[PDB]
RNA sequence: UGUCUCAACGAGGGACUCGGUGAAAUUGAAUUGGCUGUAAAGAUGCGGCCUACCCGUAGCAGGACGAAAAGACCCCGUGGAG
RNA sequence: AGGUUUGGCACCUCGAUGUCGGCUCGUCGCAUCCUGGGGCUGAAGAAGGUCCCAAGGGUUGGGCUGUUCGCCCAUUAAAGCGGCACGCGAGCUGGGUUCAGAACGUCGUGAGACAGUUCGGUCUCUAUCCGCUACGGGCGCAGGAGAAUUGAGGGGAGUUGCUCC
RNA sequence: ACGGAUAACCGCUGAAAGCAUCUAAGCGGGAAGCCAGCCCCAAGAUGAGUUCUCCCACUGUUUAUCAGGUAAGACUCCCGGA
């Protein structure tokens, strides 16, 4: 008998990232995209929101992390793959840094991959999705 | 039901821990967690339940 | 940088101050500028140059209007050259200077499905002392259960030849400009009558 | 490594943020500054001090004081290290804005000084690097010393002019 | 939003049958009167035992048996299967109350 | 002297394509990836993470503790036989 | 510390997990044989010693022996040490040890035995799945078509001597 | 080759610790190694990208509701191919 909403709603949102610790902005984006906020209604449905991260280049990385953080990736080849990038090599492509954090804090299933579709990252303070006029968010909740 | 209930609780600046306890402190409401959800489909009420839990807690 | 298109004509014997020189003859027939790629319009700088002519009876309407917007006769072949900004049309004239080193790109002669000895220089097994692994036949591909797959990128029987190929820093022996002939030292990839690109030596010497 | 700053007559200072720009007789300069402390009043001599008798502070106390000190010592006075080529046939030349090292390598050596730093030589066997920033003149002179460190056995190389150097016994 | 919550329910859905654990109240004889933890019977509602000062009567409608089920138990490697039929009774109650 | 450095070219008979006839061993069922970890101690099948569109054809033999013979070694049976 | 030796223990495998060496094919560690960079030296130069960083690539051909090793010849920048079921027999050898024949030495009255030594002695045409190399068919990529293309990402390559200034 | 960031290491500026100190803030130098540069592959990068050009608004009553004649353009077939 529990209510099961239909979801005509699309919900655009514009999160700034300058100075926010990466994991923290990550968790806020992952929560807002997975549902959570608002009564979650069905886990079955991707009823979360579209996030539009901007200034992703400016993310703070408090502590030694800026050059300690070694993102690692493995090419099929059994020649040694496992290439690694410093995160100070967010200069190569800062959106990847953001997009990696978020996808970690999302489900890993069919629906989760489908969720990664709802993240849009732009390292600069600009974006092309003006047509959806996203609502601004803040960054942290209060007791 | 828990997910939806503290989703609504955070819509007003509370949270499941806080809202459920404050409702418990208010002459024990004893609504089921099922029932508190549905009042998260009827927002004007869940709102007053939030103000009531916020009371028995100040 | 500098670039042009031509057909591979063949290799012969030559002399320059009593040094016998093998040479490949190439026809760097005049090329036309069909398209100009600005970055401001196509995101990067390049030029689309054409080569072997063909009669408009064989040229379908879309390609016809392509060539037509640029004012050029239809060409069986088109290619881009990065960073070129030529003018008029790209003749081999002066574009290469005698004695330059140049990057010659062509297409390996297609050798079909070669074994391991031909393809990767395996040097398979002994021809006596007692096998049925005489010919190619690689020995092992793995090591028991240890990862228990065979490695990705393993060398194996396959399609040999037919590759793109570049050979860098061949020397420009001679230029018969009016014939549109360019004489280059040494070998070039692919069979006679084939397409080849000559471009400015990409790894210019110090 | 603390104490009051001195203010020569041809100087100015601004206490905004951690910014600290000076406009002394040889030109303007700036010294980066931790903002956890506040930059002090310019009324005559100036000193900044640590909020806490804590360990981590007084280190920055001394570093910040001495840094502003040397910045003033430069903008008001100037800076200039001396250097002495030493060893058979070692010498240098000035060629435009660059130094012409000529000391025991098959290739004569050149050095172009980063901005604001002036090479000079009078005696062909002696260099002098003048400038405004002290860290800059330090790294420049350290480069010219890098071109050849004096050898342990015989003392060939770049020297400080006043630089005594003991030497190993050879045979 | 009416709520058979748990065993005795307290929510505003005026006028309809619904199923409950049972009663003993034969036929329609029950006319069971109900507590009330909160219902919106006129937009307005309350909980603070002011709901208890309200009550909703309900006619009983009829007793019934739920759908059949088979309890099934199994554990690996030890033989041990168990098949057993079950279905739980209920009382259907119409609502009318304040 | 092709055994070899060190393999080449050529021949025929297969292998490949089309039309005719058409088996076999094997097969708990299968919608049957990589790393690392854990598990009765060598994981497609458990955990985490990565990678990966559907389906074939020609080929290679690392895995499927691949197939074949209820280990011939070893021990055991108050077993057997020469 | 490591887990490459001999071992302990006996945990899966005795309705079978083929074992030495060679060949073939590779790939990984680094506790580095060569090359590259450094400190110190009882480092003048040259030639070295030893420790620190470093795993890109490289690391020869023969005689003897089944050998692995090891000794030797003649070179070399160097002629590294280990893992991968002491990697690799549905990939090959089958020289070695674990079947039947036969002989010597030895032991046993014998039948027979071995720490041994010696000559001889069947290595199973068809790949289902996964993994790999090559090659197509389908659909997708918000109209249907012909061409030119950015490069997210991925692979290959990566050694070294000698002489001369 | 050039270039960027690094290892051991070598230094500048320098407090704590009125001297000293390469480090505690900061900065430069520094390898066959790392990233880029060279060659090859690559948008099934389902996040499927970009550019030039071509063809264009056809037809069928509530009955067959999507299909059918065609355009641009391919494909079958034929003769051949480093
Ligand atoms: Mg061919
Ligand atoms: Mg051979
Ligand atoms: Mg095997
Ligand atoms: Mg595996
Ligand atoms: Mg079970
Ligand atoms: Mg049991
Ligand atoms: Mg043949
Ligand atoms: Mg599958
Ligand atoms: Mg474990
Ligand atoms: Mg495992
Ligand atoms: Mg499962
Ligand atoms: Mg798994
Ligand atoms: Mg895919
Ligand atoms: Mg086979
Ligand atoms: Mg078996
Ligand atoms: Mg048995
Ligand atoms: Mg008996
Ligand atoms: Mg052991
Ligand atoms: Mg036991
Ligand atoms: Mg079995
Ligand atoms: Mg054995
Ligand atoms: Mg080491
Ligand atoms: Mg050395
Ligand atoms: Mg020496
Ligand atoms: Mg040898
Ligand atoms: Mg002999
Ligand atoms: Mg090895
Ligand atoms: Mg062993
Ligand atoms: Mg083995
Ligand atoms: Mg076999
Ligand atoms: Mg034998
Ligand atoms: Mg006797
Ligand atoms: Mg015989
Ligand atoms: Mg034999
Ligand atoms: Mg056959
Ligand atoms: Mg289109
Ligand atoms: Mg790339
Ligand atoms: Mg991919
Ligand atoms: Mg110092
Ligand atoms: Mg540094
Ligand atoms: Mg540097
Ligand atoms: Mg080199
Ligand atoms: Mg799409
Ligand atoms: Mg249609
Ligand atoms: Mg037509």
């Amino acid at each position: 008998k529990t209510y099961i909403p239909k979801n005509d709603e699309q919900n655009w949102v514009v999160v700034d990232a300058s100075g926010v610790p990466l994991g923290r902005l990550a968790t806020l984006i992952a929560s807002r995209i997975r549902g959570k906020h608002r009564p979650d209604f069905t886990p079955n449905m991707i009823q979360g929101d579209f996030v539009v991260v901007i200034n992703a280049a400016q993310v703070a990385l408090t502590g030694k992390k800026l050059d300690d953080k070694v993102y690692t990736r493995y090419t099929g080849y059994q020649g040694g793959l496992k290439t690694e990038t410093a995160r100070e090599a967010l200069s190569k492509h800062p959106e990847r840094v953001i997009e990696h954090a978020v996808f970690g804090m999302l489900p890993k299933g069919r629906q989760g991959r489908a969720m990664h579709t709802r993240l849009k990252v732009y390292a600069g303070e600009t974006h092309p999705h003006s047509a959806q006029k996203p609502q601004v968010l803040k960054t942290q909740p209060l007791e | 039901w828990i997910q939806r209930i503290n989703a609504g609780a955070r819509l007003h600046g509370m949270n499941y821990s806080t809202f459920i306890n404050g409702l418990k402190r208010a002459n024990i409401d004893l609504n089921r967690k099922v029932l508190a959800d549905i009042a998260a489909r009827e927002p004007e009420a869940f709102k007053a339940l939030v103000d009531a839990s916020r009371n028995a807690r100040q | 940088m500098k670039g042009i298109l031509g057909t591979k004509i063949g290799m012969t014997q030559i002399w320059k101050n009593d040094r016998a020189i093998p040479v490949t003859v190439v026809l760097a027939g005049p090329c036309p500028i069909v398209q100009r790629k600005t970055a401001q319009t196509d995101g990067y700088e390049a030029v689309q140059i054409g080569y072997a002519p063909k009669a408009e009876r064989k040229v379908n309407k879309p390609m016809q209007g392509h060539f037509a917007k640029a004012g050029v006769a239809p060409t069986r072949i088109l290619r881009e050259f990065r960073g070129f900004a030529p003018d008029g049309d790209s003749v081999n004239v002066d574009i290469f200077a005698e004695g330059e080193k140049i990057d010659a790109t062509g297409t390996s002669k297609g050798k079909g499905t070669q074994g391991v000895m031909k393809r990767w220089n395996f040097a398979g097994g002994p021809a006596s002392h007692g096998s049925k692994k005489w010919h190619r036949r690689p020995g092992s591909i793995g090591q028991r259960k240890t990862p228990g797959r065979v490695y990705k990128g393993k060398r194996m029987a396959g399609h040999m030849g037919m590759e793109r190929v570049t050979v860098q820093n061949l020397e420009v022996v001679e230029i018969r400009a009016g014939e549109n002939l360019i004489l280059v030292k040494g070998a070039i990839p692919g069979a006679n009558g084939g397409l080849v690109v000559l471009r400015s030596a990409a790894k210019a010497s110090a | 490594g603390k104490q009051p700053i001195a203010v020569p007559s041809g100087v100015t200072v601004n206490a905004q943020d951690g910014v600290f720009k000076v406009k002394g007789p040889k030109g303007e300069l700036t010294v980066p500054y931790n903002t956890e402390l506040t930059v002090r009043q310019d009324g005559d001599q100036l000193l900044v001090e640590r909020p806490s008798d804590a360990q981590k502070h007084r280190a920055l106390h001394g570093l910040t004081r001495t840094l502003v000190a040397n910045a003033v010592k430069g903008v008001s006075d100037g800076y200039t290290i001396n250097l002495e080529l030493r060893g058979v046939g070692f010498r240098a030349k000035l060629t435009g804005k660059a130094l012409e090292m000529n000391i025991g390598y098959s290739h004569p050596v050149i050095i172009e000084p980063p901005a604001g730093v002036t090479f000079a030589v009078p005696e062909p066997t002696r260099i002098d690097v003048s400038g405004i920033d002290k860290q800059l003149v330090g790294q420049v002179a350290a480069n010219v010393r890098k071109v050849r460190k004096p050898d342990a056995y015989h003392g060939k190389g770049v020297r400080f002019v006043g630089e005594q150097i003991a030497l190993k016994a050879g045979k | 939003m009416f709520a058979i919550i748990q065993t005795g329910g307290k929510q505003y859905r005026v006028s309809e049958g619904d199923v409950i654990r049972v009663e003993s109240l034969q036929g329609e004889a029950g006319d069971k009167v109900e507590l009330k933890a909160l219902f919106v019977g006129g937009e307005q509602t309350v909980f603070g035992e002011d709901a208890g000062k309200y009550t909703v009567q309900a006619e009983v409608v009829e007793h019934g048996r739920g759908k059949k089920i088979y309890i099934r138990k199994y554990k690996s490697g030890v033989q041990y299967r168990r098949r057993t039929g079950h279905r739980q009774n209920f009382t259907a109650i119409k609502i009318l109350g304040i």
